[PDB]
């Protein structure tokens, strides 16, 4: 892929205890043009990892599509064998290196979220194959708008319960929607727990205008 | 070049200008730009022509031998999968702006879109082309859940005259086609 | 193009060739490339037409007006330096002018070479132009500062001859102009067609 | 860059050249050979890139040895010039073409002396004299003036001997030094290096 | 240009029962000449030649390759080459590099082997086939030849002035020509004879 | 981006006579690959005895013809009396000099008589050099006329043929053929043919059709 | 270059000009661009010279073969179908521009086919380079279901208004006539075009032309 | 960025978005694009910021210094007269889509525009902007001449939220402005 | 002019017996777009002279203001002279021409069209300063498809009356319709006599689509 | 391209050049001089572009004159050194830069010999010794070997002598002639010529 067509835009992503919470928005925005404005970048895996990405989304379809037969292809085993969601998150970076060196990539920034053994996952793949965990991660422009959002409260308090990590989101979600231009007011939050992967609807915000009566 | 495509409840209704246009300058007058593929499914082609046509000869050729081998009529989505597999290997090699609409018995009427990326998706209405832009404001204020086939013929008519008063690539004469369990009503129009 | 010019015991030898092309296109066959500006000076033409017209035309309007003022000739090597200084103002420009200057001065004969890069030089031989690298050869072996009159005819003819064989932008006629102390004297103008008869046997 | 000399006589072919091995400033080798024994009666003389040069000429070196010891007898020098065309002209259309000049020097026991010219684009000519490099621009019109196709091989040294020092006065590349060979019905014939005592 | 690189001329020009076919002399690179005895016009069968011009190398290069084909077909046949045969043999040549083309353009005349009847054609550098009924002309100077060619020709000459046409279209052409010279030759066949003939030409 | 050249064909011939000058010119104004009109003459009657034809770019072949008429009476309120032929052949170069470093894209020909009375030709280049021929052809076809002129009016390459001066009446049917001619193989040639005759008696003028193709 | 084509009420005509130009010189005065396919279907030519030639003798020797297998005349689908298929594969670098005609079996068929693979059926076309000046003649003047005469006169005006359009030819209007039956090719259709004569003396002389050196060799 | 203009009996109606964005990013939230100049006279900017404000700057310094000397209420063609003089002039070195409007007691109410070329023309209603090709098919379809104040005022708010809902250079609030003969009503609105 | 923003399009003209007949239509697009659908590019000069215009529209307003002060500066003195046609067209190509040589051009395309003394006047006015009279001018796509229709009937017929030139005129007008991407079904023929100038309104076309029907 | 040297003593300067004025293969003159009195103690010597060398060179030679007829007295070196420098830095960033690169030398009756160095980006340094040009490069390092600073002027036309006799050896140029100074208490004397027998 030489030039994304069809573009999404940030994508957040934080853990708790007990869990990893993701959201994004529900636009397909062509250069400018908000074009799509009603689809799902938001792939629930089989019962304890979860993906979400942005950039290219027909390039996202194609990864919705193998990623969608290997984990069919484990279950109909029935070894009691499962994808971890690491393991998920170290063929995801084979694929986007080796696809690179052939200097054809997939325009892709790509989040990984997951739960398993009692553990939470949360791991970045780029579209150069540069790949780390982080306690809180976001893509696009969230990296410079709702990081340092997410980074203050880690620094003075190193866990959070789920309340608190729901409502934080729903904080850096707000303030993208004032300050980028390719951002909606229509998103979903995915979670995973335990008790497995759970994709709310298309929540909206909630803005405040009265500094548009000042001069 | 406009092309559009509505669902209603007993099945989709097709649109499209002709003006198939060369730089500033006029190539051919009148065209077809809707295909069809089988008994039940068109396709609206948009992009290079050389391109569009093409690709839908290879897919009438996979998705007509597939359903001889079931026996069975073939599905709408079936038919928007065979252009997204063409469209997203063989991409920054074309430049297609197909959009698959038609009746089906499983389903009744859908509307998919495939753009020029090779994403597929399907809508409650789809609009595609150069000068779909200029509409693209309209239509949105102008639809209304829940109408009939009459009203989808008045509301597509409508809505590539106003693109095809305006852009240059645009106009000609309105080709429109109904798909329905009866049949295919297709008819030229103007106005 | 091919010009040469030398200098020898009695006066300057000046001779060139006479076909002026356009691209693989020849124009003419009948160029007078050596360009007479006084009855006491030369000059000539190689390395663009209406440049190397133009500055030695505007020399020669120049040349005048010092000898009305100062009620004498002017010398050899001033009218090389002021054609110097004019060339050198339009530096960059994209001038094309490899001339040389020619004519008897107070110090005796006069031989100067100018580009249009600025390369004021004297000299005793010179050849300029596209087929001048093919007169340097012939020229210098058959070279004396001690030869004859009629001896120095037959070098500059023969040397513009072998010129035009192995070059192809040289052709036409070979004209041959003698400096004497007094004044400048054309000696003749022969067809290349009629010295292959006479060179060959 | 460097030189080439190619004059033909009746019954015998004179070859120089120069014995220079430049590197961009300094001049590595004073004693350097461009001289290719391909046959008992035919030398190659090569003139081109850094690599392309010994790679090449080597190429038909070798070659021509193995029509010797396979068929007991020795190629025409007409032949053996057509057969290096050939090899050119291929390899020319090719991700790697060979960027060499080259002239050609045989005696036949058929045919007398015979001399060919070479460019890098591969075309053959059959010359009473040629010069490659830039040096040739001024020497050849001095080949041109005073040669005689009934020529003995005495004026022949010695009308080389005034194409290399007007070389040696115009032209601004040092070339101090410069082998000469001669080929008749006997064979390759060495004769005396050439060099100048300049001042 | 490539094709200006080494320049040359050839020319056609039918006669009555006859036609006769020249060329010009001068080897060279692009302004030093090299030689004045390079062949440009090949015999290809009796009665019937052809004529090369463009770049050096491909004009050597396809009349071996042409001579190649030409000698494996008279032998699978009997019979010699037709001259139709012959301008399909050299397009389909030429055809193969389509994108690797070879820098040449070609000019066969020649009569019928079983007839008296003249024949000329010209092809590009691809390989399109042109035949005529007066002359063909090919090289960097072809519009000084098409200027004699149009004011010279008539329609049923004899192999005397047919000679003195072509004559005079050569010489006051290739003068007019600056990488083109150095003498001029002349082939003029007929069904009972070949004449070759070299002019008196300016070698400057 | 803007470009402010464009070529728009024509071609010029001229023939300096013993004692006259023909200047001809076809009259086909084109662009590109259209046509703008068919009736052009490049023909332009300077003074009674002078005649210039301008090629190239139409633009500057307007200016430059305007430029050269006023001069023309700036000498004669100056010096009361008109040029000569070759006076004007020496203003001219120094006005394609004068804009040396952006220049008249226009080859000029200059035919007509001297003050002896006989034909004189001054050819030139689009910066103004310059020299007297007996005859030059100038534009588009000028490679299509040259080697035929050659041999007709220089006799060149031709063999024991005696040299008799060119009459009227032979040179007119010269100048008929060689467009003819150059009508055939030039596609910026044709649709009429003008034609300037410059006597001791005034200057005739003379039109001949040629192919609308 | 100018190729137009027109249906009428039975059958099908085609028209040509005749000029090959190389740069801005006339190469040839007499081209034939008019080309053979079947004894039904003809091709006009327009774009690279040669790259037009080697195309339509390749498909029309593919539908001699197709044919004698098959046993029956053939139909311009297939020849339409073959076209676009082989020149959609070299992605237009072969500059060929053809307009595609003929009578089969279901009627009379006109296409026209562009360098990248894309054809259109319609009443009539033009190609080349003049085509913008013989669609006027088509636009102004064209009315369904002409007779015989009446199409044959459209073409050979709509030709002669590119050939006196830049570009046109040393005009030999050419015409093929299609019909369900009889089938026509006219090369002189009209000539308009006529050099004058020439009106000077060319007087050559039997000795004028100096030779160095004559050889003659006999034959049998 | 989206601005309207449209006129009726009265006087004209003004509205724009805000969004000034940088690339991708929004450096201001909140802005007003619309200026005025005189007590009647408003103009709408677009195009460069630098240089719309540098411009609209020099011409209220020109035509409120011209109005001084007449003493008389200025023209609404006179001002817009000096934005085509300064735009002519400094193209190449501009990018400005001024639209001006305002009552006039000589003539009403009137909408002028002037794009970025440089031309001037009179128009019942004039749209400009990056976002303004989308809603450029809804506006004449649902344009009908012999409007009153509110009905316009109900046209332009549905005008601009179908671009500032689409294009991501566009939305934010909507400012809306009315001048008649009475006064100017100026109001900020959201839905 | 470096780039024209509001270009309009092809103009017809061509002379009769006792005037000239122009037409134009009324578009002022910007690249694809027909933003300005009713404009006017017919200027009236005086009462003999009459000028249209292709191109840059900013342009064109540009010299309908400077052309409308000169006639106004004449008309002041009262000496009973007026700018002949011809004038018009020597003063406009020198204008033209000097513009080009400070690389600084109007983006034009200008036909003058004038009936003074009993004689007719026909001018072309090209951006880079060509200039020629003929009996018939096309400028834009127009020189490439409605001037071979006018070459035909001239050659044919040289003279025409005005009933045969202004239905003359609307079939080619109807030409440009079909096979223009920049036309417009909305014109305006504007016709000079020795009864002055004279400006119709908005006419139109009728166009035909029975070929739809055909396959 | 062509040399420059610039041998510094106790109490005198040795300066030394080449004698050619080729253009582009040819060497058109062989006996070109590079040397510029400009005063009793001050020499001067310029390499660069075709004009810039003697249009530049020859404005500080007439305004040095200046300075004495006019004040009676003469420059010292260093002063009209450091003039020079002000005139290409001042004409650096302009339209018309000058391209040449000089050395002076020059004696004072106060401060004994000086030598300076200059580049085309006009940078003075006093140097020992110093080169231009291509030759430069091969040669100085054989300087910087036998250099002693209490040297005699016999040792230092020897020392000159296995400088120019490297360039000789190992340099692609020609350069056959070599025109010496030298500077001392009494003014500038001319040794003589330089030239090479080679072979």
């Amino acid at each position: 892929t030489q030039n994304p067509m069809v573009t999404g835009t940030s994508v957040l992503g934080v853990k708790f205890e007990g869990g990893v919470v993701i959201a994004a928005d529900m636009l397909g925005s062509y250069g400018s043009l908000a074009r799509f404005r009603n689809i799902s970048r938001i792939m629930r895996v089989n019962n304890s990892t979860m993906l979400g990405a942005s950039g290219d989304y027909a390039d996202f379809q194609y990864l919705k599509q193998v990623l969608g037969q290997m984990v069919i292809d484990e279950e109909l085993l029935g070894d009691g064998h499962s994808y971890s969601p690491r393991a998920i998150h170290s063929w995801l970076t084979r694929a986007m290196y080796s696809r690179r060196s052939k200097m054809n990539p997939l325009w892709n920034t790509m989040v990984i979220g997951g739960y398993a053994d009692g553990e939470s996952f949360l791991g970045y793949v780029d579209m150069l194959g540069v790949a780390y965990e982080a306690p809180s991660l976001a893509t696009g422009y969230g990296a410079y708008l709702a990081q340092p959002l997410l980074r203050e409260v880690l620094e003075k308090q190193p866990v959070l319960s789920q309340t608190e990590a729901r409502d934080l989101v729903e904080r850096c979600m707000r303030v993208l929607y004032y300050r980028d231009a390719r951002s909606y007011n229509r998103f979903q939050i995915a979670t995973v727990t335990e008790k497995g992967v759970e994709i709310e609807g298309p929540l909206s915000t909630e803005t405040n205008w009265d500094i548009a009566h000042m001069i | 070049t406009t092309i559009m495509a509505v669902q209603f409840d007993g099945g989709v209704v097709l649109g499209a200008d002709s003006r198939t246009t060369t730089g500033s300058y006029i190539a051919n007058r009148v065209t077809d730009k809707l295909t069809p593929i089988h008994d039940r499914i068109f396709c609206c082609r948009s992009g290079s022509a050389a391109d569009t046509q093409a690709v839908a000869d290879a897919v009438t050729y996979q998705l007509g031998f597939h359903s001889i081998e079931l026996n069975e009529p073939p599905l709408v989505h079936t038919a928007a999968s065979l252009f997204k597999e063409m469209c997203y290997r063989y991409r920054e090699d074309l430049m297609a702006g197909i959009i698959i609409a038609g009746w089906d018995p499983q389903e009744g009427g859908q509307v998919y879109s495939v753009p020029m990326g090779g994403m597929m998706v399907r809508q409650s209405f789809a609009i595609g082309g150069s000068g779909s832009s200029y509409i693209y404001g309209y239509v949105d204020a102008t639809y209304r859940e829940g109408m009939t086939k009459e009203e989808c013929l008045q509301f597509t008519a409508n809505a590539l005259a106003l693109a095809m008063e305006r852009d240059g690539s645009s106009g000609g004469v309105i080709r429109l086609a109904a798909i329905a369990e009866s049949g295919v009503e297709r008819q030229v129009l103007l106005g | 193009t091919t010009t040469l010019a030398f200098k020898f015991r009695h006066g300057v030898i000046v001779a060139a060739d006479s076909r002026a092309t356009a691209g693989a296109y020849i124009a003419s066959q009948t160029v007078k490339k050596v360009i007479e500006i006084n009855p006491y000076l030369l000059g000539t033409m190689a390395g663009g037409a209406a440049d190397c017209s133009f500055w030695e035309r505007l020399l020669a309007r120049q040349c005048r007006i010092y000898e009305l003022r100062n009620k004498e000739r002017i010398s050899v090597a001033a009218a090389s330096k002021l054609l110097a200084n004019m060339v050198y103002q339009y530096k960059g420009m994209g001038l094309s002018m490899g001339t040389m200057i020619c004519g008897w001065d107070k110090r005796g004969p006069g031989l100067y070479y100018v580009d249009s890069e600025g390369n004021r030089i004297s000299g005793a031989t010179f050849s300029v132009g596209s087929g001048s690298v093919y007169a340097y050869g012939v020229m210098d072996r058959g070279y004396s500062y001690d030869l004859e009159v009629e001896q120095a005819y037959d070098l500059a003819r023969r040397a513009i001859y072998q010129a035009t064989y192995r070059d192809a932008y040289s052709g036409g006629a070979v004209n041959l102009y003698h400096v004497r102390e007094d004044g400048w004297i054309r000696v003749s103008s022969d067809n290349v067609a009629d010295l292959h008869e006479k060179y060959s046997g | 860059m460097e030189y080439l000399i190619g004059i033909q006589g009746p019954d015998y072919v004179l070859v120089a050249s120069d014995r220079v091995a430049a590197s961009n400033i300094v001049q590595m080798k004073d004693d350097h050979d461009k001289m290719f024994k391909m046959s008992e009666k035919i030398l190659l003389l090569c003139v081109g890139e850094a690599g392309d040069t010994v790679q090449f000429a080597e190429y038909i070196q070798k070659n021509v040895q193995l029509y010797k010891m396979r068929n007991g007898y020795e190629l025409s020098p007409t032949a053996a010039a057509n057969f290096t065309r050939r090899n050119l002209a291929d390899c020319l259309r090719s991700r790697t073409p060979y960027h060499v000049n080259l002239l050609l020097a045989g005696y036949d026991e058929h045919e007398g002396p015979a001399l060919y010219y070479m460019d890098y684009l591969a075309a053959l000519a059959k010359a009473p004299f040629a010069a490659h490099g830039y040096g040739a621009f001024l020497t050849l019109s001095i080949l041109d003036r005073y040669y005689t196709p009934t020529i003995s091989r005495e004026r022949a040294v010695e009308l080389l001997r005034k194409c290399l020092e007007e070389l040696q006065k115009r032209f601004i590349l040092n070339l101090p030094t410069f082998s000469v060979r001669i080929i008749d019905k006997n064979g390759i014939h060495d004769l005396d290096n050439i060099s100048f005592p300049k001042q | 240009s490539i094709m200006s690189y080494n320049g040359g001329a050839v020319m056609a020009m039918k006669g009555k029962n006859c036609v006769a076919i020249a060329a010009d002399r001068r080897f060279g690179i692009q302004a030093q000449m090299v030689t004045t005895d390079f062949q440009k016009i090949f015999p290809m069968g009796d009665r019937l030649y052809i004529g090369l011009a463009g770049l050096a190398t491909d004009v050597q290069t396809v009349a071996q390759r042409l001579k190649f084909r030409l000698n494996l077909y008279e032998l699978k046949e009997g019979r010699q080459i037709k001259p139709y045969t012959l301008m399909s043999m050299v397009a389909n040549l030429l055809y193969e590099k389509r994108f690797g083309p070879y820098y040449t353009e070609p000019v066969i005349a020649g009569l019928d082997p079983k007839t008296f009847k003249p024949f000329i054609c010209s092809l590009d550098l691809i390989g399109c086939p042109m035949v005529t009924d007066d002359f063909v002309v090919s090289g960097t100077c072809a519009e000084q030849m098409y200027g004699m060619c149009e004011s010279l020709w008539e329609p049923n000459m004899d192999p005397d002035h047919l000679f003195e046409t072509i004559s005079q279209a050569m010489l006051n052409a290739v003068d007019r020509d600056a990488v083109s010279g150095m003498g001029v030759i002349v082939h003029i066949i007929e069904k009972d004879k070949i004449t070759t003939r070299t002019l008196k030409a300016r070698m400057d | 981006r803007f470009s402010p050249y464009v070529f728009n064909g024509g071609t010029i011939l001229a023939i300096a006579g013993e004692d006259f000058a023909i200047v001809a010119s076809d009259t086909r104004l084109s662009e590109g690959f259209s046509i703008h009109t068919r009736d052009s003459p490049k023909c332009y009657k300077l003074t009674d005895k002078t005649v210039i034809g301008c090629s190239g770019f139409h633009g500057d072949c307007l200016t430059l013809t305007k430029i050269i008429e006023a001069r023309l009476k700036m000498y004669k309120h100056s010096n009361n009396k008109a040029m000569t032929t070759g006076a004007i052949a020496a203003m001219l170069s120094t006005i394609l000099y004068s804009r040396r470093f952006f220049p008249y894209y226009v080859y000029n020909i200059i035919g007509g008589l001297d003050e002896e009375g006989k034909g004189a030709v001054y050819s030139f280049d689009p910066v103004g050099s310059y020299q007297r021929d007996s005859f030059k052809a100038g534009g588009s076809a000028s490679a299509m006329l040259q080697p035929l002129l050659d041999n007709q009016v220089g006799f060149k390459n031709m063999q024991n043929v005696e040299h008799v001066p060119l009459s009227l009446d032979r040179a007119m049917r010269l100048v008929k053929d060689v467009f003819i001619s150059a009508a055939e193989r030039d596609v910026y040639t044709g649709d009429a043919l003008r034609i300037c005759i410059v006597t001791k008696e005034g200057i005739r003028e003379e039109t001949v059709s040629l192919r609308k193709d | 270059t100018t190729i137009a084509g027109v249906v009428y009420k039975d059958g099908i005509v085609l028209g040509a000009d005749t000029r090959a130009t190389e740069g801005m010189v006339v190469a040839d005065k007499n081209c034939s661009k008019i080309h053979f396919i079947s004894p039904n279907i003809y091709c006009c030519g327009a774009g690279t010279a040669a790259d037009t030639d080697m195309t339509t003798q390749l498909i029309s020797s593919n539908l001699e073969l197709h044919s004698l297998s098959t046993g029956r005349l053939p139909r311009v689908v297939t020849a339409n179908r073959m076209l676009k298929q082989m020149l959609f594969r070299y992605q237009g670098y072969i500059g060929a521009a053809l307009v595609l005609g003929g009578v089969d079996v279901t009627g009379p068929h006109l296409y026209s086919i562009y360098p990248h693979g894309s054809t259109d059926k319609l009443p009539y076309v033009t190609m080349g380079s003049g085509s913008l000046a013989a669609m006027a003649v088509f636009e102004d003047k064209f009315r369904p279901d002409m007779e015989e005469e009446e199409a044959k006169n459209l073409v050979s005006e709509a030709i002669a208004a590119g050939i006196f359009n830049d570009l046109g030819s040393g005009s030999n209007i050419d015409l093929c006539v299609i019909s369900k039956n009889k089938l026509d090719f006219l090369r002189p259709y009209t000539v308009p075009n006529k050099k004058g004569t020439r009106l000077g003396r060319y007087r050559c002389e039997k000795g004028t032309t100096a030779v160095l050196t004559e050889k003659i060799t006999p034959l049998e």
